[PDB]
C-alpha cells in the first residue's frame, strides 16, 4: 500500500488516478467497506461515515483523471485504509495520524 | 466422408454494433416551447406504420449498463438544453482557472415530448419483451424494431419521473446488487402521483416567492414501498429494510430536483424516506388520515449543473403560478453496506448520473448489425 | 425467400432454426416461389428512409457477390470449397452441427478460426488458377 | 434492354413479337447497347412511388436469379436442360413454335404441362448433383 | 469496394493509378471487405436524387452483367477470352501496359480498334457455342 502519514489538525489529499480524463465515476471506502465520498454525474455525493464533515474533493480536477479526498482536520480516529475504486482498478493507501 | 469448408452468404447472424441512432418526434414545431422548437430541427416525424417482428426460439444476451444507446441519448439531451435553458452566468472550472460566460436568460416554455430513437439503414434493434428482464441476462423473447418507444428526457435525481411502468411487479434492476456503488432502478408497476406548485400568491423577503409544495398521495406511496419492501426482501433475506433520508453532498443529490419552465424545484424528501421495515409492513407513517404527504420545495438561482463540473446562475422565479403534475414511475437507491451492518441494510435516495436516468428507459434494446457471410463444414467437394 | 430471418440478408432462414431445417425450408418456400402459386408529411419522410434500407441491402448483396470471387465462390448464396476441415476447429460431426446448432452457436463455436480459415480459401483459389493456366498450354 | 415489352422484367421482347422475331431483335439490341454507340409537391410523392417500383422490380429479379439454381439455372436469362420435351405436351415443332407464335400464346398453349415440367427439372437437377459427387471421389 | 474511382462503375480503382496498380489495390481491399474488419425539405428532395442515381446505377449494373453473356463473359468483373492480341492494336507489352498507363491513357491508346474488337469476341463466342453443342451428340 502506498502509505501517507499526517497528523492530528493538518489537511491530508490521498488520491486515485485514470487514464481517461474526462467523466470518470469513483467512490472511496474505508477499510470496513463504508462510502465516504463518490461522484454520481457531476456531483459530489457523501456515503454514512465519520468523515462527512471533513472529508472533500477537488471537483475541477475530476476532468483530468484525479479523483482526490481531502480529510481536513485530521484525528487519529481516522488512521485506516482508504481504498479508491475508479473504473475498474482498485488502489489502497494507507493512512496515518 | 470428409468433412469440406463451405461458404454460405445470407446466414441470418447479427452482432453487436455502435451506430449513430437518428430520432423521431411527435413535435408541433410552432408552440415556441424548447422541445419542439429543437425536435423541429432535430427528430423527423414518427412512423406512420412501424412494425414489430418476433423471432421464435432466439436467445440473446443484453446488458443495460453497457448500451450504448445511453451515450446518445446522454448527448443529445445536453445539447438540447445548452441550446435552450441558458444561464445568465455560466462558470466552468479550466485545467484550474474558470472560464466564463454572461448571456442573456429569456424565461422559455419547457416541457418533454417523448423522443423514439431509430436505426439507420443497415442496422436494427433488438427488444427485449421479457417481463422480469433484470438487465443483464440472457433474454428469451427476442423482437425486432427500427425504432424505440419514445422516452421523455425527464431530468431528475431520487425519483424517476413519468418515462414508463414495469408490466406485472416492481423490478429491481442493479449491475451489481451486492458491492454498495451502483444505483439500484426501482421500476414500478403502478405510478404515484406527485402535485407541486407555487399558486400565484407568493411575496418576497429581505433583510417568499421561492416556496413551494409538492402532494403526493400517502397511500399510494406506502403501498409502493410495501412492494419494494417485499422484493428486497427476497434479496435481503434475514434482513431489515430501512429507508433513510440522504447522506449528504451537493443539493441536487441530497433533495429531489426537477424543472418545470425554468423553476428548479429542488424538495426535501425526508418524509417519504423516513421509515424501518419488518418483514413487508410497518409504522412510520401514522394512520392520521391526511392521507397527503407534502414536500417542502425551492426554487434555486444558482445550481450545479449535470452535465459537467461547474455552476450556473439563471433569472428569478416567475410571479404567476407554477403547476407541474408528475408520475412517479420509479426511484433511484442505494446501499449503505459495511462491515458492522448487523442484521439491517439501509436504503437511502441517490442518482444525479443522467445515464442511470437513461438506462432505466432503454434498457430493453441492443444495436445488431447483420454479417451475414458464414462458414460450415460439408460432405460436398468442389471439383477441380 | 428474402424475408427470412426477419431481415434482408437472413436469407438462409429464421433464426432460431437449426442449420439443418433452415436449409430444408428453404428448399421448399424456393419450389414455391417458382411455381408461382391516410397521407401526411411522414409518409414521404418514411418512404425515403425506407427506400434507402432497400437500395443498401441491394448493393451490399451486389458487391458481396462479386467479392467472393476470390475464393472462387462468385455469384453463389452457397458455395463448395475444396479446403479440407482440419477437424481442430470443430470436433463436431456434420449431423452434430446441421441438426442440433442454429447459425449463431455455430458463429460462436468457430470464431477463433474464421480469419484462418478465409486466409486459406484464398490460398487454394490461387492455387487453382494456377493450375488451370498452367494446363492450357 | 431493360424496356422491352413496356414493362420491368419483359426483358426478352415486345409484347405481341413472335418468339423467334424477339429473340433476334434482342440479339441487336444487346450488340448496341455494348458498342455504346416544373416542380410542385406531387414530384416528390410520384418520385417516391416511381423509386418504389423500380426498387422491387430489382429485387425480384435478383431473387429469381438464385432461386432458378433449384433447376440448375441460376444467374441466367436463358438456361438449357437435360430434360426431353415429351412431346404430349406440345405436338408443334421448334420452327413452327419460335417463327409463329408469341409468348402468351404459347404459355396458354401449354400451361397445362407447367407444374409438372417444373417438377421433373428439380428432379434432373437433383441427379446431376448426386452423379458429381460421386465421381468425385 | 465500389467507392473507388469515386464513382459507381468506377469499381476497378482510383482515376489516375495505373492499371497495375488498381488491380492489386483491388485485391488487397477485397479481404479486408471479406474479413469484416438539421431537418429541411430540401433533405427530401435530395434524398429522393440521390436515390435514383443508386438504382440507377444497379439497373445499368446488372443491365450489362447480363448483356455480356454474348461474348460469353456475363455475370463477370474480370473475364478471359480465346481471342488474340493481333499486336498491330498495340506495340506496348503486359509489363509496359500495367505497370506504367492507367485507364483513361489505355483507352485513348487502343480505341480505334474496339469496335473491331467487339466484333471479334462475339464471333469467337457464337464459334464456341457451336463446337460444344456439336460434341454434345
Ligand atoms: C411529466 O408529464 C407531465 C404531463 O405529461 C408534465 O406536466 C406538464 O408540466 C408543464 C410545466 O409547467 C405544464 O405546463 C403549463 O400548463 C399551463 C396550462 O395552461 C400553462 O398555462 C403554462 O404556461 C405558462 O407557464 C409557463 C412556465 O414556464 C410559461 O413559459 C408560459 O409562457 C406560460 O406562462 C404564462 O402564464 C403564467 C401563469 O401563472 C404566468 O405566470 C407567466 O408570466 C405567463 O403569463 C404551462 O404550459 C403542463 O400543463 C403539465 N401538464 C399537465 C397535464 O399538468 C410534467 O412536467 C412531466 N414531468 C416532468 C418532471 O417533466
Ligand atoms: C391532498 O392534496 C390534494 C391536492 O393534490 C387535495 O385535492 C384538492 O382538494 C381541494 C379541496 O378544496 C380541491 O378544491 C376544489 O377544486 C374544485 C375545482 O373546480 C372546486 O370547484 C371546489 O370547490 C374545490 O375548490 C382540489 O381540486 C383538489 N385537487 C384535485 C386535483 O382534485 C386533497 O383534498 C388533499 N387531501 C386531503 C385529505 O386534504
Ligand atoms: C452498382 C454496384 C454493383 C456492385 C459492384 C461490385 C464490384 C466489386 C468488385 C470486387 C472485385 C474483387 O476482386 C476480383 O474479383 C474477380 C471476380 O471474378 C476475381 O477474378 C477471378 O474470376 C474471374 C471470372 O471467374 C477470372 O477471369 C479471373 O481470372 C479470376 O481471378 C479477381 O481475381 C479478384 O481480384
Ligand atoms: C438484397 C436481396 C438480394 C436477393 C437475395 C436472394 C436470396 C434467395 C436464395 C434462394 C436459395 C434457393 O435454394 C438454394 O439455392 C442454391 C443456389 O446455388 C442451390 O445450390 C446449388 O448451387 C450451388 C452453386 O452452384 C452448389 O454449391 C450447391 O451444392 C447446389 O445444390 C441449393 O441447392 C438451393 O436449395
Ligand atoms: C430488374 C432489371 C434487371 C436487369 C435485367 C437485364 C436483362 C438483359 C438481357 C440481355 C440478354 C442478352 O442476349 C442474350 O444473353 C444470354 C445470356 O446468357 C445469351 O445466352 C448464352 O448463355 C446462356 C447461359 O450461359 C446459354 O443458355 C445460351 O445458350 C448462350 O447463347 C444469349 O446468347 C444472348 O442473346
Ligand atoms: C414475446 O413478446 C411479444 C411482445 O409483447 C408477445 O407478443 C404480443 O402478445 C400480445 C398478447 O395480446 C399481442 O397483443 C401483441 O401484439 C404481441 N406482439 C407481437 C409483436 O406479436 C409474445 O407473446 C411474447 N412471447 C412470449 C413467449 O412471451
Ligand atoms: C439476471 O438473471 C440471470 C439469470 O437468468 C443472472 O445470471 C445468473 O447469475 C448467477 C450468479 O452466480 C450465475 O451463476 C448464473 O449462471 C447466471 N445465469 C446466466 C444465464 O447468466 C443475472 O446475473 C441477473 N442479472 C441481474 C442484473 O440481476
Ligand atoms: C459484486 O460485488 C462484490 C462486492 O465487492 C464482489 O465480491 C467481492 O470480490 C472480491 C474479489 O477479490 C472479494 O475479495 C470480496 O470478498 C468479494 N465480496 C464478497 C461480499 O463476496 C462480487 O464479485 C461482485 N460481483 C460481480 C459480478 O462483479
Ligand atoms: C397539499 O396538502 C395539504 C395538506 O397536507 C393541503 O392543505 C390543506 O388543504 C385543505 C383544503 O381545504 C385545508 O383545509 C387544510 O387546512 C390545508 N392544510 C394546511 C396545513 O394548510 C394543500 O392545499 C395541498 N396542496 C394543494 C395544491 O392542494
Ligand atoms: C394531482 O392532480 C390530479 C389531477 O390533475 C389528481 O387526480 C385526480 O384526483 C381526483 C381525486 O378524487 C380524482 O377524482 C380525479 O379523477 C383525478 N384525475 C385524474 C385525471 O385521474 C391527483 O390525485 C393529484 N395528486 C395528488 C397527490 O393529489
Ligand atoms: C439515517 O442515517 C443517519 C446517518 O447515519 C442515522 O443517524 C445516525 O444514527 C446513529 C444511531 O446511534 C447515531 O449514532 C448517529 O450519530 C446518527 N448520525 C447523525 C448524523 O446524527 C439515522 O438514524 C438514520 N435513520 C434511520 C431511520 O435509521
Ligand atoms: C427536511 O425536513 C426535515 C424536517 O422534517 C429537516 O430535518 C430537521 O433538520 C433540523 C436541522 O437542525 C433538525 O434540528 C430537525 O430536528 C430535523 N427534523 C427532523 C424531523 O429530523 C431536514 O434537514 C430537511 N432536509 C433537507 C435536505 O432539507
Ligand atoms: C416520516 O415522515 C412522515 C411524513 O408524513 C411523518 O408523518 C407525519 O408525522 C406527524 C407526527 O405528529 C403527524 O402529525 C403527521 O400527520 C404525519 N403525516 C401524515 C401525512 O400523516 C412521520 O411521522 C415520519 N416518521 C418518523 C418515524 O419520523
Ligand atoms: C421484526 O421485529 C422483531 C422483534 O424482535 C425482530 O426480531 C425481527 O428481526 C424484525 N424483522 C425485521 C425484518 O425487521
Ligand atoms: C399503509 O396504509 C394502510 C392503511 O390502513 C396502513 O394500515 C399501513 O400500516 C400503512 N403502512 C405503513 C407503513 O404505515
Ligand atoms: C400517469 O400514468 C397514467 C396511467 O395511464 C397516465 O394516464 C397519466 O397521464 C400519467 N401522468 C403523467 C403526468 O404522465
Ligand atoms: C421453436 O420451438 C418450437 C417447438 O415446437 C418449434 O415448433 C418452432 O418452429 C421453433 N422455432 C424456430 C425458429 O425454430
Ligand atoms: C490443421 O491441419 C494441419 C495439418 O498438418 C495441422 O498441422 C494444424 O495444426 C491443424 N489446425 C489445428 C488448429 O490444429
Ligand atoms: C472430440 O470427439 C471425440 C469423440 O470421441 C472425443 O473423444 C474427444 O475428446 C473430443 N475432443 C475434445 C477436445 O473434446
Ligand atoms: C405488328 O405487325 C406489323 C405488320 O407489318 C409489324 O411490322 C410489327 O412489327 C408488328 N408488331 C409486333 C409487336 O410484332
Ligand atoms: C412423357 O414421356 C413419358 C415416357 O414414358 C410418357 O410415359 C408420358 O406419358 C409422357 N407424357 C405425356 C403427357 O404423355
Ligand atoms: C401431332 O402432329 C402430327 C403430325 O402429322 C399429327 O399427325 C397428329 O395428329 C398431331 N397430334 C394431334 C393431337 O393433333
Ligand atoms: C499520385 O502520385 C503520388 C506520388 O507518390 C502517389 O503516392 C499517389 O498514390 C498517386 N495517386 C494515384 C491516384 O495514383
Ligand atoms: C490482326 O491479325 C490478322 C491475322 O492475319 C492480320 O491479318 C490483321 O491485319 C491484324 N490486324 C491489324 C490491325 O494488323
Ligand atoms: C513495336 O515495338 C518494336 C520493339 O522493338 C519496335 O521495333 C517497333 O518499331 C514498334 N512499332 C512501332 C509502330 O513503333
Amino acid at each position: 500500500k502506498k502509505v501517507v502519514l499526517g497528523k492530528k489538525g493538518d489537511t491530508v489529499e490521498l488520491t486515485c488516478t485514470a487514464s481517461q480524463k474526462k467523466s470518470i465515476q469513483f467512490h472511496w471506502k474505508n477499510s470496513n467497506q463504508i462510502k465516504i465520498l463518490g461522484n454520481q454525474g457531476s456531483f459530489l455525493t457523501k456515503g454514512p461515515s465519520k468523515l462527512n464533515d471533513r472529508a472533500d474533493s477537488r471537483r475541477s480536477l475530476w476532468d483530468q483523471g484525479n479523483f482526490p479526498l481531502i480529510i481536513k482536520n485530521l484525528k487519529i480516529e481516522d488512521s485506516d485504509t482508504y481504498i479508491c475504486e475508479v473504473e475498474d482498478q482498485k488502489e489502497e493507501v494507507q493512512l496515518l495520524v | 466422408a470428409k468433412k469440406w469448408v463451405t461458404v454460405y452468404y445470407g446466414v441470418p447472424v447479427w452482432k453487436e454494433a455502435t451506430t449513430t441512432l437518428f430520432c423521431a418526434s411527435d413535435a408541433k414545431a410552432y408552440d415556441t416551447e424548447v422541445h419542439n422548437v429543437w425536435a423541429t430541427h432535430a427528430c423527423v416525424p414518427t412512423d406512420p406504420n412501424p412494425q414489430e417482428i418476433v423471432l421464435g426460439n432466439v436467445t440473446e444476451n443484453f446488458n443495460m449498463w453497457k448500451n450504448n444507446m445511453v451515450e446518445q441519448m446522454h448527448e443529445d439531451i445536453i445539447s438540447l438544453w445548452d441550446q435552450s435553458l441558458k444561464p445568465c452566468v455560466k462558470l466552468t472550472p479550466l485545467c484550474c482557472n474558470t472560464s466564463v460566460i454572461t448571456q442573456a436568460c429569456p424565461k422559455v416554455s419547457f416541457e418533454p415530448i417523448p423522443i423514439h430513437y431509430c436505426a439507420p439503414a443497415g442496422f436494427a434493434i433488438l427488444k427485449c419483451n421479457s417481463k422480469t428482464f433484470n438487465g443483464s441476462g440472457p433474454c428469451t423473447n427476442v423482437s425486432t424494431v427500427q425504432c424505440t418507444h419514445g422516452i421523455r428526457p425527464v431530468v431528475s435525481t431520487q425519483l424517476l419521473l413519468n418515462g414508463s411502468l414495469a408490466e406485472e411487479e416492481i423490478v429491481i434492476r442493479s449491475e451489481n446488487i451486492t458491492d454498495n456503488a451502483k444505483t439500484i432502478i426501482v421500476q414500478l408497476n403502478e405510478a404515484v402521483e406527485i402535485n407541486c406548485t407555487r399558486p400565484n400568491n407568493n411575496t418576497r423577503k429581505s433583510i417568499n416567492i421561492r416556496q413551494a409544495h409538492c402532494n403526493i398521495s400517502k397511500a399510494r406511496w406506502n403501498e409502493t414501498l410495501g412492494q419494494i419492501v417485499a422484493k428486497l426482501e427476497e434479496q435481503f433475506p434475514n434482513k431489515t429494510i430501512i429507508f433513510n433520508h440522504s447522506s449528504g453532498g451537493d443539493p441536487e443529490i441530497v433533495t429531489h430536483s426537477f424543472n418545470c419552465g425554468g423553476e428548479f424545484f429542488y424538495c426535501n424528501t425526508t418524509p417519504l424516506f423516513n421509515s424501518t421495515w419488518n418483514n413487508t409492513r410497518t409504522d412510520d407513517y401514522p394512520t392520521g388520515g391526511e392521507q397527503n404527504i407534502t414536500l417542502q420545495c425551492r426554487i434555486k438561482q444558482i445550481i450545479n449543473m449535470w452535465q459537467g463540473v461547474g455552476k450556473a446562475m439563471y433569472a428569478p422565479p416567475i410571479r404567476g403560478q407554477i403547476r407541474c403534475s408528475s408520475n412517479i414511475t420509479g426511484l433511484l437507491l442505494t446501499r449503505d453496506g459495511g462491515r458492522d451492518q448487523n442484521g439491517t441494510e439501509t436504503f437511502r435516495p441517490g442518482g444525479g448520473n443522467m445515464r442511470d436516468n437513461w438506462r432505466s428507459e432503454l434498457y430493453k434494446y441492443k444495436v445488431v448489425k447483420i454479417e451475414p457471410l458464414g462458414i460450415a463444414p460439408t460432405a460436398c467437394k468442389r471439383r477441380v | 425467400a428474402v424475408g427470412l430471418g426477419a431481415f434482408i440478408l437472413g436469407f438462409l432462414g429464421a433464426a432460431g432454426s437449426t442449420m439443418g431445417a433452415a436449409s430444408m425450408a428453404l428448399t421448399v418456400q424456393a419450389r414455391l416461389l417458382l411455381s408461382g402459386i391516410q397521407h401526411m408529411l411522414q409518409l414521404t419522410v418514411w418512404g425515403i428512409k425506407q427506400l434507402q434500407a432497400r437500395v443498401l441491402a441491394v448493393e451490399r448483396y451486389l458487391r458481396d457477390q462479386q467479392l467472393l470471387g476470390i475464393w472462387g465462390c462468385s455469384g453463389k448464396i452457397i458455395c463448395c470449397t475444396n479446403v479440407p476441415w482440419n477437424d481442430s476447429w470443430s470436433n463436431k460431426t456434420i449431423n452434430e452441427i446441421w441438426d442440433n446448432m442454429t447459425w449463431m452457436q455455430w458463429e460462436k463455436e468457430i470464431d477463433n478460426y474464421t480469419q484462418h480459415i478465409y486466409t486459406l480459401l484464398e490460398v487454394s483459389q490461387i492455387q487453382q488458377e494456377k493450375n488451370e493456366q498452367e494446363l492450357l498450354e
